[PDB]
């Protein structure tokens, strides 16, 4: 049998010690017929008045256990800490074959130590006489660490096996195991019930091959063949009246489908949500919304489907400008043939500009790719080295980009503008603070309404870079404006700041200095 | 086995794993299961909750990978123990050992075992992922010194009595020997202490090269000297003396200052009255040395901040208190990251010579690049505690 994993209750807690609820007398009659089954296979044994504790049972006939307070007074385990595959991850196979597990936590020996805090007890049907009392042998259905031990000791039952079969693979999946190959039709079915034996042989009883289950997979948002995959198919809907929850519901379902389906747009729609006072609360939709949703549709009425991983080919990683803010990229092995595909929308920090930006984006697939394949793939990226460069030496912080190819692939990121790293000759000087007096001796007093000390600090650059010519000094006291705008930023969430950002791709030459 | 335990009421660590590449994972299999055969370490089971992240690192001339585990939560949760050189920063040569593997001999208590739990994680999550604790004192663990502290002393009273010329002092894994011999005798002086150590139970780390302390020099603040001085100059002067004089509040700005007075043009040059020249002047000379009474608080952390100044060029300081700057330095080279992590270790390396402790440090990079590369160029075998910041502009300048 398998080897008992030790248990012990949290430190400092003693075993549960709970009242049995009543019990319709018929309720009692199908739990002793159940109960006395389950002593008659080894899984429980009644029990003496040695044992205090106390678990609540009830009847759905089924049995269930209430195992919430011994849960809250069972140890922590290293948990199923799921985490799980991401079909683009996956090697395709010949054959696939999940197998479900028969009751594998009645299978499974329990702790012996631990079995007495498992006890519960049967009400007896008449007034004068005391109920039969019992106890798990084995991982009680719905107590704590049932999954983590039950995992465990699978895995190191399908150990042996697994490497005695290395032309096979097997996840294993709560009550699932899926096998695959690359091996004959039959050869692969073979193995198969070669497999059940030796599960049967520590008694894990599986489904027989006229009752398994054979692909496409759905499973977790997804439809999985032996050579492809793709998301389960979406259907969007053909309302007249959207509410705040559909189209929450629906930007949701559009995101989904963007690891696979490139050009998902949502933004028009993620518009509609905007000053919303209730879920219930129809929105009509704009124009744009509705070209939006009528793109999708098509995008979506193709069934594409995703490719397996190929361990012997490379990955290449291209990223594309879906638009200001947004950025597309797909991860292909074959030339533009993917795996997967997928957005960023990502904005760190209330200003940034394209370069950093895109490298954010890089570094979010570095992450996913190391993640999903172990490593990292080569980028293909519409910026030049020379760019990029320029910006990275600049800046303040550190970043590096993995191995990168230039596409030259429309819009290719760059910098509308850069400051001078000198202040400038014949070029008119202003000092700001709201307004600005330069050398030349104008001046511009205005009154802001409603601003915060900041966003003055940025209006009086802001005139001054309207009033100035197309070369300007401007000599500054804030250090956040400053900040900012060394920064080089190309976009912001602030609308004053965007004006300066013209101003400044306009002008020729810019010089910012502080000064206290 | 010495009972050991955590700091009274302390639980042990459950620290989140990071992705591992393919390549590490491998190795990092290559490696514990040679550690199990070795019975170092044991597979454990999901009754231990426990977690410490494990990386592999790589072996400066050696194709050879090296395991390397964060214990840094554990030894935090890890119960003190109940004397730095001061010599040893003043020797002209310090070599650095890895003598970590003298732990590997000496047993684990069973009890605490479990507390060093670690994972090599599985590559898309395919598989559970293989879960182990160590049986023998861990490296990079704090105990693990402590308990062969004694045993370690044994092996060294030799060594230290025929060689009381060398000052041989220990940090974790790492053994570090100073001393001022010809540079010839030195790495044959060190060698000879190898195969002492071999006597027993080491390669050179940072390259078999050596570090020399007595050569360290603490960057001072800069004024620039130039021919002709223009507003924006005299400007940028003002700022940064401005600045500084927090700390040297010896420096008068005001004779510069009465050079700016009225909105001129930038680039206008400005030549300086006699007044000035010498109000400068005396500026220079207070910042030709740090501030005095700047003492080393062994009861406070010690803090190191790291500033990006391009070309392969990096600042940083040492401090305990706010403008109070035990050392700086600068740091020139590669990639940002490279550049920044030899960095880190390198402040590193001098604060254990120096301090005998490792400082916090405060770094110029988004924290997912950092853990994405850093185990791709680092070679100590300890990790010193770091938080992830945004640099400002002018105090940048100002190095
Ligand atoms: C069992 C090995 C993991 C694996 C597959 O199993 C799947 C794991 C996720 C649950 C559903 C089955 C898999 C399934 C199909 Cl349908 C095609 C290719 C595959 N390639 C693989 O590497
Ligand atoms: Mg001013």
């Amino acid at each position: 049998p398998i080897e008992t994993v030790p248990v012990k209750l949290k430190p400092g807690m003693d075993g549960p010690k709970v009242k049995q609820w009543p019990l319709t007398e018929e309720k009692i009659k199908a739990l002793v017929e159940i109960c006395t089954e389950m002593e008659k296979e080894g899984k429980i044994s009644k029990i003496g008045p040695e044992n205090p504790y106390n678990t609540p049972v009830f009847a759905i006939w089924r049995k269930l256990v209430d195992f919430r307070e011994l849960n809250k007074r069972t140890q922590d385990f290293w948990e199923v800490q799921l985490g799980i595959p991401h079909p683009a991850g996956l090697k395709k196979k010949k054959s696939v074959t999940v197998l479900d597990v028969g009751d594998a936590y009645f299978s499974v020996p329990l702790d012996e130590d631990f079995r007495k805090y498992t006890a519960f007890t049967i009400p007896s049907i008449n007034n004068e006489t005391p109920g039969i009392r019992y106890q798990y042998n084995v991982l009680p259905q719905g107590w704590k660490g049932s999954p983590a031990i039950f995992q465990s000791s699978m895995t190191k039952i399908l150990e042996p096996f697994r490497k005695q079969n290395p032309d096979i693979v097997i996840y294993q999946y709560m009550d699932d195991l899926y096998v695959g190959s690359d091996l004959e039709i039959g050869q692969h079915r073979t193995k198969i019930e070669e497999l059940r034996q030796h599960l049967l042989r520590w008694g894990l009883t599986t489904p027989d091959k006229k009752h398994q289950k054979e692909p496409p997979f759905l499973w977790m948002g997804y439809e999985l063949h032996p050579d492809k995959w793709t998301v389960q198919p979406i259907v969007l809907p053909e309302k007249d009246s959207w509410t705040v929850n559909d189209i929450q519901k629906l930007v949701g379902k559009l995101n989904w489908a963007s690891q696979i389906y490139p050009g998902i747009k949502v933004r028009q729609l993620c518009k509609l949500l905007r000053g919303t006072k209730a879920l219930t609360e129809v929105i009509p939709l704009t124009e744009e919304a509705e070209l939006e949703l009528a793109e999708n549709r098509e995008i979506l009425k193709e069934p594409v489907h995703g490719v397996y991983y190929d361990p012997s080919k490379d990955l290449i990683a291209e990223i594309q400008k879906q638009g200001q803010g947004q950025w597309t990229y797909q991860i292909y092995q074959e030339p533009f043939k993917n795996l997967k595909t997928g957005k960023y929308a990502r904005m760190r920090g209330a200003h940034t500009n394209d370069v950093k930006q895109l490298t954010e984006a890089v570094q979010k697939i570095t992450t996913e790719s190391i993640v999903i394949w172990g490593k990292t793939p080569k980028f293909k990226l519409p910026i030049q080295k020379e760019t990029w460069e320029t910006w990275w030496t600049e800046y303040w912080q550190a970043t590096w980009i993995p191995e990168w190819e230039f596409v030259n692939t429309p819009p290719l990121v760059k910098l509308w503008y850069q400051l001078e790293k000198e202040p400038i000759v014949g070029a008119e000087t202003f000092y700001v603070d709201a307004g600005y007096v330069t050398n030349r001796g104008r001046q511009k007093v205005v009154t802001l309404t409603d601003t915060t000390n900041q966003k003055t600090e940025l209006q009086a650059i802001y005139l001054a870079l309207q009033d100035s010519g197309l070369e300007v000094n401007i000599v500054t006291d804030s250090q956040y404006a400053l900040g900012i705008i060394q920064a080089q930023p190309d976009q912001s969430e602030s609308e004053l700041v965007n004006q300066i950002i013209e101003q400044l791709i306009k002008k020729e030459k810019v010089y910012l200095a502080w000064v206290p | 086995t010495v009972p050991v335990k955590l700091k009274p009421g302390m639980d042990g660590p459950k620290v989140k794993q990071w992705p591992l590449t393919e390549e590490k994972i491998k190795a990092l299999v290559e490696i514990c299961t040679e550690m199990e055969k070795e019975g170092k370490i044991s597979k454990i089971g999901p009754e231990n909750p426990y977690n410490t992240p494990v990386f592999a690192i790589k072996k400066k001339d050696s194709t050879k990978w090296r395991k390397l585990v964060d214990f840094r939560e554990l030894n935090k949760r890890t119960q003190d123990f109940w004397p730095h050189p001061a010599g040893l920063k003043k020797k002209k040569s310090v070599t650095v050992l890895d003598v970590g593997d003298a732990y590997f001999s000496v047993p684990l208590d069973e009890d605490f075992r479990k507390y060093t739990a670690f994972t090599i994680p599985s590559i898309n999550n395919e598989t559970p992922g293989i879960r182990y604790q160590y049986n023998v004192l861990p490296q990079g663990w704090k105990g693990s010194p402590a308990i062969f502290q004694s045993s370690m002393t044994k092996i060294l009273e030799p060594f230290r009595k025929q060689n009381p010329d060398i000052v041989i002092y220990q940090y974790m894994d790492d053994l570090y020997v100073g001393s001022d011999l010809e540079i010839g005798q030195h790495r044959t002086k060190i060698e000879e202490l190898r195969q002492h150590l071999l006597r027993w139970g080491p390669p050179f780390l940072w390259m078999g090269y050596e570090l020399h302390p007595d050569k360290w020099t603490v960057q001072p603040i800069v004024l620039p000297e130039k021919d002709s001085w223009t507003v924006n100059d005299i400007q940028k002067l003002v700022g940064k003396l401005n600045w500084a004089s927090q700390i040297y509040p010896g420096i008068k700005v005001r004779q510069l200052c009465k050079l700016l007075r009225g909105t001129k043009a930038l680039t206008e040059v400005i030549p300086l009255t006699e007044e000035a020249e010498l109000e400068l002047a005396e500026n220079r000379e207070i910042l030709k040395e740090p501030v005095h009474g700047v003492y080393y608080d062994p009861s406070k952390d010690l803090i190191a901040e790291i500033q990006k100044q391009g070309q392969g060029q990096w600042t940083y300081q040492i401090y305990q208190e706010p403008f109070k700057n035990l050392k700086t330095g600068k740091y020139a080279r590669t990639n940002d990251v490279k550049q920044l992590t030899e960095a880190v270790q390198k402040i590193t390396t001098e604060s254990i010579v120096i301090w005998g402790k490792t400082p916090k440090f405060k770094l110029p990079i988004q924290k997912e690049t950092w853990e994405t590369w850093w185990t791709e160029y680092w070679q100590a075998t300890w990790i010193p505690e770091w938080e992830f910041v945004n640099t400002p502009p002018l105090v940048k300048l100002w190095y």
